[PDB]
């Protein structure tokens, strides 16, 4: 129910190095 | 290479 | 994984590693999919052509991990399994079609910065995202080149045309994978190889903002070989065995 939410990033609204990369491909 | 893990796990 | 960069330090929290007892070794990758189910490719655990055949003691679980080799004290659990369950359909005598198995632990993981659960695809998000073009990202920590890294690898590739992946091979492609990479044309590379098998194929929602597994790292040819691609166990697809599985048992 939390799944994918990522304790580190996600949950405190920060994104990682190359995850535009794949949100700007979709 | 690997490092040893404790030998509780090896249990 | 070639042509990938480090991970960093709370990435993919879900990445587990296969380790086997004794020799004391990379086996593959894996994901965590709740506290208690781990989910691989079955031919890490099973592939008779090469004698392969896993049992439950064979095997330990490494979660919450980033160095390969080092054991991260306080910062990874150990864990062993109660159960393995391998498709009864996975076919390894021909083409790796239903390349899939889950893993019960014998006692819950308990979750923290480094150790998070990936979600499984419902019908709709699998619709919106497997699509040519999309790219979804691969993770392990296995070989660089077809030597091995430090530390876990990322790498993001796009999925691939069915026609184009039938086309780069001689075994018969099915419906339950789909295959991901860079054409020899667009000057950018990637590829899991040897140690990647059983990682998480992830995409992330631009709906939710979630990450789901939408691939099982499963074959290829040659790792990162130009007009060659890699093949993942389509998860979705092989869902209604996994709800099965982990509502039976
Ligand atoms: C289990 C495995 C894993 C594998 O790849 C292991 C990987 C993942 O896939 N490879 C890549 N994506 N590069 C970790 C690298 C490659 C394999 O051989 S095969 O594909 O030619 C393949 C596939 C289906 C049937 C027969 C054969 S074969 C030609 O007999 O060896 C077999």
């Amino acid at each position: 129910a939390d799944c994918g939410l990522r304790p580190l990033f996600e949950k405190k609204s920060l994104e990682d190095k190359t995850e535009r990369e794949l949100l700007e491909s979709y | 290479d690997f490092e040893e893990i404790p030998e509780e796990y090896l249990q | 994984i070639v042509e990938g960069s480090d991970a960093e330090i709370g990435m993919s929290p879900w990445q587990v590693m296969l380790f086997r007892k004794s020799p004391q070794e990379l086996l593959c990758g894996a994901s965590l999919i709740s506290d208690r189910w781990v989910l691989t490719a079955a031919h890490c655990l099973l592939y008779p052509p090469w004698d392969k055949n896993f049992t439950e003691n064979d095997l330990l679980v490494r979660i919450g991990k980033h160095s390969r080799t080092r054991y991260e004290r306080n910062i990874e659990k150990i864990s062993m399994l109660e159960k393995i369950y391998i498709h009864p359909r996975y076919n390894w005598r021909e083409n790796l079609d239903r390349d899939i198995a889950l893993m019960k632990l014998k006692k819950p993981v308990a979750f923290s910065d480094y150790i998070h659960p990936v979600c499984l695809p419902d019908r709709e998000t699998a619709a919106s995202l497997l699509q040519a073009g999309y790219k979804g990202r691969v993770t392990g920590w296995g070989n660089l080149k077809e030597g091995q890294p430090s530390v876990l690898q990322v790498v993001n590739l796009p999925i691939v045309e069915r026609p184009v992946c039938k086309d780069s091979t001689r075994i018969r492609i099915t419906d339950n994978m789909f295959c991901a990479g860079y054409k020899p044309d667009e000057g950018k590379r990637g590829d899991a190889c040897e140690g990647d098998s059983g990682g998480p194929f992830v995409m992330k929602s631009p709906f939710n903002n979630r990450w789901y597994q939408m691939g099982i790292v499963s074959w290829g040819e040659g790792c990162d070989r130009d007009g060659k691609y890699g093949f993942y166990t389509h998860v979705f697809r092989l869902k209604k065995w996994i709800q099965k599985v982990i509502d039976q048992f």
